[PDB]
């Protein structure tokens, strides 16, 4: 219902765009915006109205009749209408916690006030507001959206859907379970599809409606502004999960025969990359994937990734704790210990025992560097763990002192073993 | 956001890792990618509220009897786990786990979780169990157990099918708040 | 002997610049800074430290031993030192009420925090303080400084002084008598000249020290960023008295017949233009005059300027009063009544009696354009005074009411006559 | 800062305007440039206090007797001015100005100012005055006048030499402060 409705609205928006009827295009902008505010989608409402401000110039030109919403309808310079809109939009972005966009718009406004219209009161307020946004980015928690890929297959679907795949932007920490419950609500005639693997022409050509849904991972987009610079986790992480057009799906696949003791020796990964028409967030909560690639990760490439990720986690936690000293220590205990004493899952030994024997290296010479990289990662895991454990040592409750005393033990023993074997690294 | 410490105990068979990781990664059923390191973390809005759920994976092996409980202090909730297809684990709930947990955390709430639910109706599994003169655990047996050990809730689930899975952790958090 | 100490210090400074000795040059930037802080000149202290930062780059390159100041001498990136100095400077300019400069440097620092080192706390604070500076420019009085010309004549002066003229930026509330008093104590052997006229070679070549000093008028420098823009008196007025290279002096000279009744018919103006090496404020309270020219203004031309100035005053006051209603009326009462009922000095009636006789026109054909200009100015003065009076009418106290009614009468009558003669204008 | 409304009265000969404008423009002595428009304003500091001093220059002619006092209400200080080279102006201080000012502003402070100080020692001025059996006004004659009408101060000065000038306004303000 609401979903399809938004789709129809955007399709007509595009029709009027393509047919260069500006009045109608604008009108539909506002229809779409009202749908968004109905759902409390403040972000997508902002991106929507920006479609309007795109048509306005910073100018003293009297706004045309067509260029104005049928609601407003009074003489205004372009600069004025644009200013008013920018205020509304910045407000929407604020409510949806995209503060980098609010800031970007504020900046434009600020340049007008200072360079063009010379209003220092407004500039003053603007700067104070930017100062609050910049502060907010740092001091306020912005929950990570989950993203989901939905394929729509079968002749039962409209052309704008049929046999395509979209990436959706979920609500805060939203789970596929619920997202898909709702979605299925949108498509009563549809069958829930039981796989994540792309279907054949036997499906795509069937008369009904078959829907595929699975969680995908957002890839950080290349940012020139961040290129060689020392950007702090709290600033860059957001972009890790937001303003994104590239997404990954990873599936485990067993190739070769499984060793029961070591499941990691046999675990290949099938990784699909999706690229959307426009980045998310945007004027809709979903965009169509226009590009798809596949890659296969060997058990070793995967070990390497796992290790990279763990190291990353520990480093990040260390900075997060080093900066804010009010945090609960439980999360640190859990992560650190989980890596220092992986009594259940086995830790990087499962990797050694898998890749460091003579047989493997003899069977895969082309893997030499990777093997070395792995060793390096393990060598690098030690000083990191130690840095975080020292913090743990300062912050830990008395209740947990015996727990910590034992963590340190395991660590010391592990530092000793690993340094002997892979070398020393200091951070 | 509020942090919650959930310690997960129970025997080897039970498949705790599989459970936790299957949940926290929002994985498609069967498609979870295991790793070599312990525990796991979720962020969720549970009832009206955002929280960070620490899930501590304990080793149920006997060599750790003296070390394991070092994790206990400051725990918000416990998940005691057994396989619905492993009568022995089910017994070790009253035998070992509840005793241990209660010994170190007399105040802290327990949730009793049967696992491998997807296997209770499995003809082959029922067969192997039968050969040993054994039968899988029924819901009322499990509930009986939970009521006995003063477990705040009793739940059944499967990591493979994910039936029942979200609800275990919902119940953990609801038991804390 | 602080003017002398500063002179020496600046001389050796220049020497070091020209001679490429950076350590000594910097040592003297700092000597000069301390000399300014002695006299409490924060503005010129800031301007001197900028001489130092001019050498630093925004960069992580270690500061050379010799680019650092003698006291500091610890390892620092260029950027670290630059930032530190910028903070100090921005502070000096604050105390100097130089807020447009403070804001400039702020802008620099902020682009650093935002684009380069990614510190959003420092950024956030920077932004709040810019906001305060703009607010300040808007809501806080900055006393207009006076500028004095000083000729140093005779062979008794050091060559850097000898037979040259300088423009001195006066302190707040400093008038020529105070200034000159303290100046002439710095030159005990100096005679004090009684004219503003440039002296001949008889004086310049004499052996003594002859000092000539008079107040000059600053001329608004042409600013690119204000060109076609609608800048507020509150903003641009400050540029009228500050950051200036050009000054006028006007000496009335009578030529021809003096009409006892109309002294304005016979009054010519001798206007000298001075141009300084560098703007004021700057490294010192005084800079040398390099170009100097002379122009002669006819009584008519002068009348034009006068009219123009009065019109402009009325206008500014109107803006000022509309904008802030808490203001005391006495200044408005005085200005308006002074221009509407000039019972003492006579008003533009004198201009009419002078230049609008058929004789004047038959004598001065070339001046016809200006004549209309004058008429125009006169016409335009009517709607101005009128708007001032409306305002006055709303504000005036019950004691000054009768006064106001009278002002009102004279205006209505004058409006009648002026419209009748030169036509209508309005705002 | 602090506003001060200073009203200037006296006969015509006295040359109030030249005084006012040459003080406010801080003009070079003799080099003052007149305008066709009345009054004048200065932003000055006195004893380290900033003030905006408006100077209202009144008409001394009797055609203005009825109109002039409309200005008087809410005056901070008055300057009553006579030329030291015009015995008659000195008299009208006693006969005309003081009575008028005091009738309208009974408690408002008054500075008594003799002007044209530069001419009191001028040969020709003294000789023309002698032709009519007149003398310039002596310092003590003026001081006496001031005590008489109750002037807060009595000052002499020349708008041309500018000697004595700055003091007049410093003293008016000091009289309000």
């Amino acid at each position: 219902s609401k979903d399809n409705r938004m789709s129809c609205t955007v399709n007509l928006l595009n029709f009027y765009k393509d047919n260069n009827r500006e009045e109608m295009y604008i009108r539909y902008l506002y229809k779409l915006r009202d749908l968004h505010l109905d759902c409390d989608n403040y972000t997508e409402a902002a991106y929507t109205l920006l479609l309007h401000t795109w048509l306005l110039k910073w100018s003293d030109e009297q706004c045309a009749s067509q260029v104005m919403q049928t609601g407003q309808q009074h003489p205004q310079t372009h600069r004025q209408l644009k200013e008013t809109l920018y205020e509304t939009i910045i407000g929407y972005f604020d409510k949806g916690k995209m503060w980098e966009e609010a800031i970007s718009l504020c900046k434009e406004l600020a340049e007008q006030y200072e360079m063009e219209i010379f209003d220092y009161e407004l500039l003053s307020q603007n700067l104070i507001q930017q100062a609050k946004f910049y502060e907010s980015i740092m001091k306020i928690l912005r929950p990570k959206p989950d993203y989901f890929a939905v394929g729509y297959y079968g002749q039962g679907f409209p052309s704008f859907l049929r046999n395509k795949v979209f990436i959706y932007r979920g609500k805060e920490y939203e789970r596929r379970e619920d997202f898909q419950m709702q979605l299925m609500t949108q498509f009563p005639n549809a069958e829930k599809m039981n796989t994540t693997s792309a279907p054949g022409d036997d499906v795509k050509n069937a008369p009904g409606q078959y829907i595929q849904c699975f969680t995908v991972q957002p890839v950080l987009d290349e940012h020139p502004r961040f290129k060689n610079k020392p950007v702090p986790d709290q600033i860059i992480n957001f972009y890790k999960s937001n303003y994104v057009q590239r997404f990954h799906y990873s599936r485990p696949v067993r190739r070769g025969t499984v060793d029961p003791e070591n499941e990691f020796a046999s675990m290949w990964i099938e990784r699909t990359s999706f690229v959307t028409a426009y980045k998310l967030p945007g004027i809709l909560r979903w965009f169509e994937v226009v590009h798809m690639s596949q890659t296969t990760i060997s058990p070793l490439e995967n070990a390497i990734e796992t290790m990279s990720t763990a190291n990353e986690k520990i480093l990040m936690m260390i900075n997060q704790y080093q900066s804010d000293e009010t945090l609960p220590i439980n999360p640190l205990s859990m992560l650190l210990n989980g890596i220092v004493d992986p009594a259940v899952m086995g830790g990087f030994a499962k990797y050694e025992k898998a890749f460091f024997t003579e047989e493997y290296v003899r069977d895969h010479p082309e893997d030499q560097d990777k093997l070395t990289h792995l060793k390096d990662l393990i060598a690098w895991q030690i000083p990191f763990l130690g840095a975080g454990i020292k913090i743990h040592e300062k912050r830990v409750s008395d209740n947990l002192r015996p727990f910590h005393d034992r963590m340190e033990e395991c660590f010391k023993n592990l530092k000793m073993k690993v340094e002997k074997e892979y070398g020393v690294r200091e951070m | 956001m509020q942090a919650i410490k959930c310690v997960v105990v129970g025997d080897g068979a039970v498949g705790k890792n599989c459970l936790l990781i299957s949940y926290t990664t929002n994985a498609f059923p069967g498609e979870y990618i295991p790793t070599v390191f312990d525990n796991y973390s979720a962020n969720v809005m549970v009832d009206g509220k955002p929280v960070n759920l620490g899930l501590w994976d304990t080793a149920g092996q006997e060599d750790y009897d003296r070390l394991r409980p070092l994790s206990y202090p400051q725990t918000d909730v416990f998940l005691i786990c057994f396989s619905l297809v492993s009568p022995a684990s089910f017994e070790n709930v009253r035998a070992k786990w509840y005793p241990e947990v209660r010994h170190h955390c007399p105040n802290t709430p327990i949730i009793l979780v049967g696992t491998k639910l997807d296997l209770r109706d499995d003809k082959d599994t029922i067969e192997k169990l039968k050969e040993k003169k054994l039968t899988p655990i029924t819901y009322p047996q499990g509930l009986a157990m939970a009521k006995e050990i003063g477990a705040v809730k009793y739940l059944e689930c499967s990591a493979l099918t994910q039936r029942g899975l979200k609800t275990v952790f919902d119940e953990a958090i609801r038991a804390v708040l």
